[PDB]
């Protein structure tokens, strides 16, 4: 959670309220992509 | 950068008297020196180029000499048609700073 | 807050000595102040232009000067320029915005506008919040400048020739730079926010001046330093919260202790079905 | 045949934009160097600005943004706009073409007087 | 008659531990990269003890410590700037043990400035400035002790993106043999959100009486030097900093920094990677293509 | 620093001799008297410019007038274009039968390379290294 | 290490000297992303 992977902020609300949804939503999508990569890595090493 | 100021600033003589003009620059200039005649009111006109060759219209009394930083200009016989201001400047390194200018008026 | 004393000032300063106006310890509703289209140019790239009322900041800074318009739109991350290198430089993560308005026919003076000065060259980049006040000369040629003009040497201090005659793209622009700091101190001046009290043993969402979370707000029972704003537990979670109005300390414990599962028999045998809410003390009943 | 005329100027109020026009015939504006020079009434020369070939405009520091330059190839003419002219810029303006290092700027154009007095 | 004594130096063992931010923590072992005082470091220790008038001036590029262990509280303030004249607006911070006053104006400081006072004045007039600040009054422990030195003052000036934050720690201590020991934490006191960088500073040495009419006693003080290092911080049940460790002091400190633990048992570990530096750069060219 | 170890398929090394001060004017995107008729660097010029004084050898007591520069051209300079036409330009209706005159100019004029010139105006031997990358 | 992974080049040195540092660090971080996905695949396959 503390790893932003290039984000401008880590708070969930501090992303939507500042930038436009056409940009804020895509920012959130790639941040959640980073989180999903973390989850895939965690589950893969956790499942080995 | 380069400021080019005339050695003479205000010379006054009568008709037929010699006029000597020194045209110096901050450092050496070459092939970038022209001798003009602006005259009061009328449009400026270049008369002498390269300080060696006489142009069509200029009387043979005018002469120029020098090879390098300092170019000298000599008028053997001043005439009423020569009431003017000579300006020689450095049109190489912008911005073009202005010189003193040699204003020759007859008495 | 002094809404009109920031943007609508009668006179502006120069880039060499730009005037700074600070906003703090007041109430600011920037929605109506932004709604008016009284600015020729107002640029924001990665930070909120409009939601200063929702997610605000502690200190507000407005640095007003006059610069070239073509470099005003060049004020963006990853961009550089003569002013961006020497006169007015910003950090890598600049938290602010730029405003520009054209004032070519009023800043001018009859005897020559020498009021605006700038540095012509500098050998290296500028530190954050540094103003170039050292008299170091820039050396371009081999012969030393001797601290004055000379061969390939110029005095760094030069005067803007701001005339009304300048074109639309190159006219002088009065520029206000809006700055702040984020994620360093509890902000004090947000928008028209009305508040309410809190309840214990009933899990709710809490939004303390941008610090958001969900949980039960139960009794705090640990000794804290007087300067604390909020505390954390071993699990890297916001564990304690203090009310900014009535200074009291309370705990946080996230709600909804579990999930949903459905116990069902075969539809060929029965249709009555039970439900488990996994891990949580029952609430709806 | 070769001819250089100018248009623009008058007694407009201060802060009133104007547009000088330099109509030249017999030369090529696109591939030649040119300059603008203003002269005070009863004074010496005073250079203002330079335009090169290929779209390169430069001035002095005091007139850094003064001009907005455009050209028309229908009659090979230059148009040059100033927004909100200045009071002491009352002077006679000339558009000039310099041959540089093969004899420099022998004959001048016409030159038009512009007054922006209050 | 200005004479400078030799610059005596002292070693700092475990001084300079403070909370890196305003956020409080409990029962954690947290790491942070901040400007600190490296453990077992150099501190300049200046005296005024029995013409013999010292005028130490020190730079403020990265930050320093100010430590006072005395009862008379002779030192009362600091002067910040570059040249301390009309060229640059000079900062003046003075605390008379009741309140703190800061002024950045055209103070015509004397050639040999000091806090000389009478009727028991560093400037004659002040003008040409846009800054002034007076702190709200606070209670300093003015109760007088006798015998050995029983007071400790620690002051830190950090530069966070142009904002100069002043941290303080005032506590009663019992000095033993002129060699400082102890353990505590520094609480942030105040901030200066100006944004104007200051090059160097001078400390004020006062003259107090109950040219030849001003007398004073003896005084001395320590000054540290911050560095950009990383520390771990251990928090106890009450959440106060009970231990802090460097991440570059010795390989044991690097080990505990990497493992985020303060009780390391048997085993072979990893801290970082060793690497021979690029001693030279080799460009080549065919001999005489 | 990295030019020692950067791979470029070709280096255009252009060697010539000019006046001293004009070297700094040879910059990527810079325009001037030489950038329109003799040699203009491309707007994406990634390389170097070198110039060393040679007044001792390339200056004559009577005047070394062997080096020439071209003044007129039928079109503006595009990135790395070489026009070396010796046909006299026709700027009017006067036929240019190989002789000099008004509107009949051979575009080449001799450099004034003399020892009298100052350091900033002495004849500099100049080489431009334009590196090419795909 | 010689594979591009959709990047401009496999040499990490050049991009630091190509774009502006405040962004050139991000175009280095895209190399880091590719090479760290490479390490993730390498270590998970190494661990299997």
């Amino acid at each position: 959670l503390s790893s932003n992977f290039g984000a401008i902020s880590s708070v969930l609300n501090d992303i939507l309220s500042r930038l436009d949804p056409p940009e804020a939503e895509v920012q959130i999508d790639r941040l959640i992509t980073g989180r999903l990569q973390s989850l895939q890595t965690y589950v893969t090493q956790q499942l080995i | 950068d380069i400021v080019m100021t005339q050695s003479p600033s205000s010379l006054s003589a009568s008709v037929g008297d010699r006029v000597t003009i020194t045209c110096q620059a901050s450092q050496d200039i070459n092939n970038y020196l022209n001798w003009y005649q602006q005259k009061p009111g009328k449009a400026p006109k270049l008369l002498i180029y390269d300080a060696s060759n006489l142009e069509t219209g200029v009387p043979s009394r005018f002469s120029g000499s020098g090879s390098g930083t300092d170019f000298t200009f000599t008028i053997s016989s001043l005439q009423p048609e020569d009431i003017a201001t000579y300006y020689c400047q450095q049109f190489d390194n912008l911005p073009w700073t202005f010189g003193q200018g040699t204003k020759v008026e007859i008495r | 807050c002094p809404f009109g004393e920031v943007f609508n000032a009668t006179r502006f300063a120069s880039v060499y000595a730009w005037n700074r106006k600070r906003i703090s310890n007041c109430v600011a509703d920037y929605s109506v102040l932004y709604n008016s289209a009284s600015f020729s140019t107002f640029k924001c790239y990665g930070v909120s232009p409009t939601k200063l009322n929702d997610l605000c900041f502690t200190n507000v800074y407005a640095d007003s000067f006059v610069i070239r318009g073509d470099e005003v739109r060049q004020i963006a991350p990853g961009q550089t320029g003569k002013i961006a290198d020497y006169n007015y430089k910003l950090p890598d993560d600049f938290t602010g915005c730029v405003i520009a308005w054209n004032s070519n026919n009023l800043d001018s003076k009859v005897g020559g506008n020498y009021n605006y000065r700038y540095r012509l060259f500098r050998k290296s980049n500028l530190k954050p919040f540094e103003r170039d006040i050292s008299t170091e000369i820039y050396q371009a040629g081999s012969k030393p400048c001797n601290g004055v003009e000379g061969f390939n040497c110029y005095f760094p201090l030069q005067s803007y020739g701001f005339q009304p005659t300048n074109g639309v793209g190159y006219q002088p622009y009065r520029v206000v730079v809006l700055s702040f700091e984020l994620l360093h101190a509890p902000a004090t001046v947000c928008g028209p926010k009305k508040s309410t009290n809190l309840v214990k043993n009933k899990c709710v969402n809490f939004n303390f001046n941008g610090l958001t979370g969900t949980g039960v707000l139960t009794e705090s029972n640990k000794k804290f330093l007087p300067f604390q704003q909020f505390g954390r537990d071993i699990a890297d979670t916001t564990d304690a919260v203090r009310d900014p109005q009535t200074l009291e300390i309370l705990d946080i414990t996230p709600c909804s202790f579990g999930g949903v599962s459905v116990i069902t028999p075969g539809t060929n045998t029965s249709n009555q079905v039970a439900v488990l809410y996994q891990g949580v003390n029952c609430t709806e009943v | 045949e070769v001819q250089l005329l100018e248009s623009g100027g008058g007694l407009v109020q201060p802060g009133g934009s104007l547009r000088l026009s330099c109509a030249a015939s017999g030369v090529t504006v696109t591939s030649n160097y040119m300059s603008w020079v203003r002269q005070a009434p009863g004074k010496g020369l005073e250079w203002v600005s330079v335009i090169y070939s290929g779209g390169s405009t430069y001035y002095a520091d005091s007139v850094k943004g003064r001009f907005t330059i455009s050209r028309h190839n229908s009659k090979n003419t230059l148009y040059l706009q100033m927004n909100s002219l200045r009071a002491e810029d009352t002077a006679v303006y000339y558009c000039a073409r310099d041959l540089r290092e093969a004899g420099g700027m022998d004959v001048w154009g016409q030159g038009t007087t512009v007054t922006v007095s209050s | 008659t200005r004479t400078q004594l030799p610059p005596a130096y002292t070693n700092s063992f475990t001084r300079g531990v403070y909370y890196p931010d305003k956020v409080f923590r409990s029962s954690v072992l947290h790491s942070t990269q901040d400007l600190f005082l490296p453990f077992f470091s150099n501190v300049t220790w200046f005296h005024a003890i029995h013409k013999r008038f010292d005028n130490p001036v020190l730079p403020f590029n990265d930050g320093v410590y100010f430590a006072s262990t005395e009862k008379s509280n002779i030192i009362r303030g600091w002067i910040f700037g570059t040249t301390l004249d009309s060229k640059t607006q000079s900062l003046l911070i003075v605390n008379n043990a009741t309140n703190v006053v800061i002024k950045v104006c055209e103070f015509q400081f004397c050639n040999d400035p000091f806090l000389d006072v009478y009727y028991h004045g560093v400037y004659s007039s002040a003008n040409n400035c846009t800054f002034e600040y007076v702190s709200q009054p606070f209670l300093m422990d003015l109760e007088g002790k006798q015998g050995n030195f029983k007071n400790l003052r620690e002051f830190v000036f950090k530069n966070i993106d142009g904002y100069f934050k002043i941290y303080s720690k005032h506590t009663p201590i019992n000095l033993v043999r002129d060699l400082p020991q102890g353990f505590s934490a520094l609480e942030p006191l105040v901030d200066l959100p100006i944004g104007i960088n200051i090059t160097r500073f001078q400390t004020l040495l006062a003259l107090h009486r109950s040219s030849s009419g001003w007398t004073a006693g003896a005084a001395a003080y320590y000054v540290g030097y911050l560095q950009p290092r990383t520390f771990l911080l251990k928090y106890n049940e009450n959440g106060t900093i009970t231990d802090a460790v460097d991440c570059a002091l010795d390989p044991l400190s690097e080990t505990k920094c990497t493992l985020k633990s303060f009780t390391v048992e048997k085993g072979i570990y990893q801290t970082s990677n060793f690497r021979v530096q690029p001693t030279e750069s080799i460009v080549r060219f065919p001999n005489i293509l």
